């Protein structure tokens, strides 16, 4: 998981 | 009656994609990777909807203000709406260029409704993946479907796409041939807020949450068939 | 139905708060708000009929919208489906104005976050808000229902109402027995659009138009009746 | 008319  | 759009013109409309996964070093954002999954799962949904979809991918900040003002240029008199779709980086207001922010209201304002006569009265669906930290109205007919809440992060899974992407082409598949648009984002709404929690080695990032945030100016109901 | 539509067969429908500010301290230098008794009698009647148990609060300083909005976040809401409060003010975009002056909305509305009201968990909170606008999850279950489009004023009749509020309690007469309430939403911003532009002695404020923004983060359908 |  990542942000944007 | 005047209850619904009328989507039966010769063609539903285009549909833009706008995937940016490679940023250049000098803006300090890192490859979205996830994003060209959730760009081919918006094409076939997005083609199965019958809209004419053009996928581009790595647009600077000048080719995205470039490409959206050609594509308000177009005659669209035999369109029933424009759809267009935004992954990327992006603050509240802002969406990344690879190489830098531009202003979403600089992309949305071609699309005014004394700016683009052949839209005007036809809905204008900006549908967003990106971040949000911190005669007839100019504003009439558009709707922004917002991955996250004003202020908050968004989530992005490198093998499975976006939370809010995949979620959305779900129930696009799922339940538009049934439901009205915006009982359609609910749904996109519950899932997103429902089955999905962060992991990060980063506190600041994990175990998380998210909800989507549907921010409506439409006239009328919309249905994705007549 | 409960997957897909609020449970709205509770005991109680819930409260529905109307904080209507109509007289201005002087160090503010706001006028008073003619029209807006009208507004207020209309909703305190239009959500007597949706079986709300009203609450009219007139003049409240911005303390005392504060320690309302708290108390109210305190009590027992188990029996209560949902929660309605509608905002009528000066507003500012992400402020509303108490007669003494200026309160953040997000203060007003982080109360009733899903893990501060317990009792309201999972249920519809509608924030309805009449002022300008000029510049689980945390928010799941809000919905905000704004009068006007971020950046924008929001006008307000002296013999009428305010053109957002005379809508909304028109199509909920109308329509409130059948229809969900995004698609009563959306009839309200048609309504608003084209059947209302201002008359003005001040040129900045004549001849205008103007189109209410409706903001869903809810979860579920929402049907005022069972 | 006026404005809020
Ligand atoms: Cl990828
Ligand atoms: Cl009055």
């Amino acid at each position: 998981d990542e942000v944007d | 009656a005047d209850n619904s759009y009328k989507m039966d013109y010769p063609e539903m409309g285009l549909c833009i994609i706008i995937n940016n996964k490679n940023f250049h070093k000098s803006t300090g954002m890192t490859s979205r990777s996830g994003t060209d999954v959730d760009a081919a799962n918006l094409r076939e949904t997005f083609r199965n909807l019958k809209y004419e979809v053009r996928n581009k991918n790595d647009l600077t900040r000048e080719e995205i203000v470039e490409l959206m003002r050609d594509v308000s240029k177009e005659d669209h008199s035999k369109r029933s709406s424009f759809v267009c779709v935004l992954l990327s980086h992006g603050e509240e207001g802002i969406i990344f260029g690879t190489n830098g922010p531009v202003d979403l209201k600089k992309i949305t304002n071609f699309f005014r409704g004394d700016r683009c006569r052949s839209l005007t009265g036809k809905p204008k669906l900006f549908i967003i993946q990106a971040c949000r930290g911190t005669k007839i109205p100019v504003e009439a007919d558009f709707l922004y479907a917002y991955s996250t809440a004003p202020g908050y992060y968004s989530w992005r899974n490198s093998k499975d796409g976006s939370w809010f992407i995949q979620s959305l082409c779900a129930m696009l598949k799922q339940y538009a041939d049934k439901l009205e648009f915006m009982h359609i984002l609910t749904r996109v709404n519950r899932k997103v807020a429902t089955e999905f929690e962060s992991f990060s080695f980063d506190a600041t990032f994990h175990a998380k949450k998210q909800i989507p945030c549907i921010v409506s100016m439409l006239t009328k109901e919309l249905y994705f068939y007549h």
